[PDB]
RNA sequence: GACGACCCAUUCGAACGUCUGCCCUAUCAACUUUCGAUGGUAGUCGCCGUGCCUACCAUGGUGACCACGGGUGACGGGGAAUCAGGGUUCGAUUCCGGAGAGGGAGCCUGAGAAACGGCUACCACAUCCAAGGAAGGCAGCAGGCGCGCAAAUUACCCACUCCCGACCCGGGGAGGUAGUGACGAAAAAUAACAAUACAGGACUCUUUCGAGGCCCUGUAAUUGGAAUGAGUCCACUUUAAAUCCUUUAACGAGGAUCCAUUGGAGGGCAAGUCUGGUCGCAGCAGCCGCGGUAAUUCCAGCUCCAAUAGCGUAUAUUAAAGUUGCUGCAGUUAAAAAGCUCGUAGUUGGAUCUUGGAGGGUGCGCCGUCCCCGCCCUGCCUCCGAAGCGUUUACUUUGAAAAAAU
């Protein structure tokens, strides 16, 4: 039981607990402003930022394809990412130095699938949504 | 390790023959729905115990 | 804030027992400088047009004030947010109504009619009790009222039935166990009583063990006891239900006894 | 500008059975969707723990005895619980259809003046039903005791009485026009 | 359809020189009632006459048939045209005046403070 | 019938003073004073207490019970969210207390200000000019730029609620009022009832065939009568005046509508042992995994499911998570008992001092059943109250004192 029994012992069980949280990943994370400091999206949800060029990515195995991406230059700290770009022929939607708004994977900032280090998905240009934009609802505007 | 190509982005949703979309009928409102639902499911619904049966099935 | 006295009152940050209600405004009214401290208080306002219901507006509040129908104590008050309170008159004339502002058991000033005597006289509690400038000695009561000259038996906690038209205390009550209470304050506030018991602290803080008509005993500071005259024997009106105190089982049992039948 | 919630989803989601359950009770109660149960579970939980609570309490103890009676006076004015019950010991071993039972919808079937807990609920969203002075429109209503005797058509509404309908209306004058004369 | 005007809760309040009190207004089936046939027909019933019952508030209720508000009647024309909201004088054939509306005036003023005191000089000005 | 003053108290306060409770950090362990650090003593100062300041004079005060130093997606609290219980996390933000009005510093007035819708300097910014000059501060209300993932009218009114002034009367971007408004929360429409017509099942009758029959659901066939606001609209209500709601004459439901959506249908996981197309391609896929020619995972339809005026997606964080474990973890081999012992702090500590009978609550039809109480089979002394008065506590118990909103 590890741990003293004592009336009095509050402060050593208080601070025994203090010292040992830090192995928590989720709990180190959120004391050391990790988002903050490492993390390419502030700290937020979501970031918007410039296309510098299209990339085929080709996906770890035992899959085999080309993934298609784009390398994005992040505004608001310049940090330069990859980002993929979900759903068939959607490249086709995004263009070099387009914007984009890019988004977390939903994998707590570790890469999905057979992607290979790439971290986040295209959600929007033409400002413009690219599910509006595979279906059709809406254009590559200009 | 890149390299490759893309030429064929988008070669199914772009040779996959487009689908009329038909039609027909207009699925019921809210409880009436939901009603429908019931009678289909359950008083329908009556069940053999043929040892079961489905809802999405063709022959 | 900081470099002056406020002059406004958030409404929700007002006294609960003026029962206003939550929506209608920000503000509510916040009485003015007076005899009576802001918390204890009762503007006329509030008695006006919150209990009383001759007013709807304010704007109607002040014009009723500026008739000069309403006196406290005696002396037209003209004031839309005077601070009246225990003890206080309130008096309208051209539809002859005396009344007194006296707590509920719920701690609510009530409102409470007099007789149009009575109206002539209040009971005011020794604050304080003083030698002032000349060699002169002074009496301050809660409505902090000072008259000078007063009789060499009266000590702090004492009451006093004063005059009214004239000043002039025209007798009291010492304080000793078994006089008839009136709780000012509190967790009892509203609750009336003979005495019992005052336990001394020095340092600070007195309490005194009061008990009921019904034999039910509770405490409260020194401060929050005012002397109001002798069991049995109350110096003023009470109000409907002689601030007895009812368990909500027992407050049930009379809501429903007294009515859907019961005339 | 205080507000709540009220109603609550169940902690998971596809499990036959709760389904099923759920779907027999729409069926029953005319009701339109899932939340339309999953309202009424939620009003239960927190009678039902309201009612623990309580049950754990001292008997005579003021809080018990002021709180519990009250609980059980509101829960019988709505026809919602019955004496024996009306102690604490039985709404522990109560449930939703007792509350489903009250609610207009099923009522005006329940009386003939509907023949449908269908046509109940069309017929109260529609303005046809009074609960005695007053027209009530929310097929969700939860009629009182005493208020059980006071729910009948409404004073126009053309059963109830007034002329005929919008379109009966339109049908008299149907036959008026073209028939009757040019 | 008949109507009927019935008046709840009074009250008389000598010091505003009126009596107050709810009106109630049964109009079976259909809807309604205009506040001048409210007046006038409140004006018989307190034998006081339509201009010394001000009526106000007013909502239909749930459905139909039914309207609760609020009256005054005043003792005295006088009292209530001294009691009297303006406003509730203005909305009847008895009282109007003046409007703006409001930042005209205040322009006005503005302009005026610039000018040492003379001031009637930025009146003429507006 | 139209305010001053002196001094005292009062009221609203103010300014300081008590304790007790705060995040992370030791890759911060000694700190604080010759430009007072801690104390004496006296004065000057202040509304006043006080090293506030200054002289002289001491050499103090603090720390493993975390000081000092540093950091900070720290304004503090009431509160909020997550519900076994324990807990876990947030709190700028409708209230309270504190702080600031471009950055810094100073000051006038006045009872109250170290004020910026006062002033003054510098510092950073910006503006007008006939170039000498001159005038300015939206972390007020709107609005605009920049910023970004992200946030509304350059609208009406002092009528409500209150405030201020010489004031009933004026003035209030306080505040109300409308506009924008799927944060989010409540109510819950987009179609109900017969009839034929049929499709059917428990029931009965019959040896069977067969027939009847109640409960009805569909499903067409159209019927057939039976319906209501969503829109629209005399009138009326609302209110400062309007709007909308809540109110209604005249209109407004046969489906091709007055036309419901958004995700899913291989496993977890609710729902295609589909049809066309492709053939580890495009794509799908949080995870496991699908697709390399009969693809129930794709791409489309068809069909079906689920939640439904909402639903998907991303993300902080919480629940789940007894994967931070007080309650309530594991450590022989799975991630983990220091090579061993001494040892201060800290924690932890043996036994032993006083021993039925009835009163009151709620069940069951005058009887009793089952708690609770002083008892049977313990403050001394001073000399009833008062007072002396406590051996210290922690503890626990009973009171008061305990902001409203929540």
């Amino acid at each position: 039981m590890g741990k003293c029994r004592g009336l009095r012992t509050a402060r050593k069980l208080r601070s025994h607990r203090r010292d040992q949280k830090w192995h928590d990943k989720q709990y180190k994370k959120a004391h050391l402003g990790t988002a903050l400091k490492a993390n390419p999206f502030g700290g937020a949800s979501h970031a918007k930022g410039i296309v510098l060029e299209k990339v085929g990515v080709e996906a770890k195995q035992p899959n085999s394809a080309i993934r298609k991406c784009v390398r994005v230059q992040l505004i608001k700290n310049g940090k330069k990412i990859t980002a993929f770009v979900p759903n068939d022929g959607c490249l086709n939607f995004i263009e070099e130095n387009d914007e984009v708004l890019v988004a977390g994977f939903g994998r707590k900032g570790h890469a999905v699938g057979d992607i290979p280090g790439v971290r986040f998905k295209v959600v929007k240009v033409a400002n413009v949504s690219l599910l509006a934009l595979y279906k059709g609802k809406k254009e590559r505007p200009r | 390790k890149v390299h490759g190509s893309l030429a064929r982005v988008g070669k199914v949703r772009g040779q996959t023959l487009k689908v009329a979309k038909q039609e027909k009928k207009k699925k019921r409102t809210g409880r009436a729905k939901r009603r429908m639902q019931y009678n289909r499911r359950f008083v329908n619904v009556v069940p053999t115990f043929g040892k079961k049966k489905g809802p999405n099935a063709n022959s | 804030m900081a470099r002056g006295p406020k002059k406004h009152l958030k409404r929700v940050a007002a006294p609960k027992h003026w029962m206003l209600d939550k929506l209608t405004s920000v503000f509510a009214p916040r009485p003015s400088t007076g005899p009576h401290k802001l918390r204890e208080c009762l503007p006329l306002i509030i008695f006006l047009r919150n209990k009383l219901k001759y007013a709807l507006t304010g704007d109607e509040v002040k014009k009723i004030c500026m008739q000069r129908f309403i006196k406290i104590d005696g002396k037209v008050r003209a004031d839309i947010t005077y601070p009246a309170g225990f003890m206080d008159v309130i008096s309208i004339d051209k539809t002859g109504e005396n009344f007194r502002l006296i707590y509920d058991t719920k701690g609510r000033f009530a409102v409470h009619r007099i007789t149009p005597e009575e109206a002539k006289y209040k009971l005011c509690k020794v604050r304080k009790i003083f030698v002032g400038t000349k060699g002169i000695p002074h009496l301050v009561t809660h409505d902090a009222r000072t008259i000078r000259y007063p009789d060499p038996l009266i000590k702090m906690n004492d009451t006093i039935q004063i005059d009214l038209e004239t000043g002039k205390i025209t007798d009291f009550i010492k304080f000793d166990t078994g006089n008839l209470c009136m709780v000012t304050g509190g967790a009892n506030l509203g609750r009336i009583g003979v005495i019992t018991n005052r336990e001394r602290h020095p340092g600070s803080f007195d309490v005194v063990h009061v008990k009921d008509a019904n034999g039910n005993s509770f405490a409260t500071r020194l401060s929050n006891i005012f002397v109001i005259g002798k069991g049995n024997k109350p110096w003023i009106s009470l109000p409907r239900g002689k601030g007895i105190r009812l368990t909500i089982a027992e407050e049930r049992d009379k809501r429903l006894a007294a009515k859907q039948s019961s005339g | 500008w205080v507000c709540r919630k009220t109603y609550v989803t169940p902690r998971r989601p596809f499990e036959k059975s709760r389904l099923d359950q759920e779907l027999k009770l729409i069926g029953e109660y005319g009701l339109r969707n899932k939340r339309e149960v999953w309202r009424v579970k939620f009003t239960l939980a927190k009678i039902r723990k309201a009612a623990r609570e309580l049950l754990t309490l001292d008997e005579k103890d003021p809080r018990r005895l002021f709180e519990g009676n009250a609980l059980l006076r509101r829960l019988v004015r709505i026809g919602v619980l019955d004496e024996g019950k009306m102690k604490l010991d039985y709404i522990l071993g109560l449930k939703i259809e007792d509350f489903l039972e009250r609610r207009l919808q099923t009522q005006v079937f329940k009386l003939g003046l509907a023949k449908s807990i269908h046509h109940a609920r069309v017929l109260i969203r529609q303005r046809h039903i009074r609960v005695r002075k007053q027209v009530v429109n929310i097929p969700s209503f939860i009629v009182r005791l005493d208020s059980q005797k006071h729910i009948d058509f409404s004073l126009r509404s053309p059963y109830g009485g007034g002329r005929p309908g919008r379109v009966k209306r339109k049908n008299a004058k149907k036959g008026q026009g073209g028939a009757g004369a040019g | 359809d008949t109507v009927t005007i019935r008046t709840r809760k009074f009250m008389t309040n000598r010091l505003l020189q009126r009596k107050q009190m709810v009106i109630d207004v049964l109009h079976p089936g259909k809807a309604t009632v205009p506040k001048t046939e409210i007046q006038e027909k409140l004006a018989k019933m307190y034998k006081t006459t339509p201009d010394v019952i001000f009526v106000f508030g007013f909502r239909t209720h749930f459905g139909g048939g039914k309207t609760t508000g609020f009256g005054m009647i005043y003792d005295s024309l006088d009292y209530a045209k001294k009691n009297e909201p303006k406003h509730r004088l203005a909305r009847h054939g008895l009282y109007e005046k003046k409007k703006t509306s409001r930042k005209q005036r205040k322009e006005r003023k503005n302009r005026m403070k610039k000018v040492r005191g003379t001031a009637k000089a930025n009146v003429g000005a507006g």
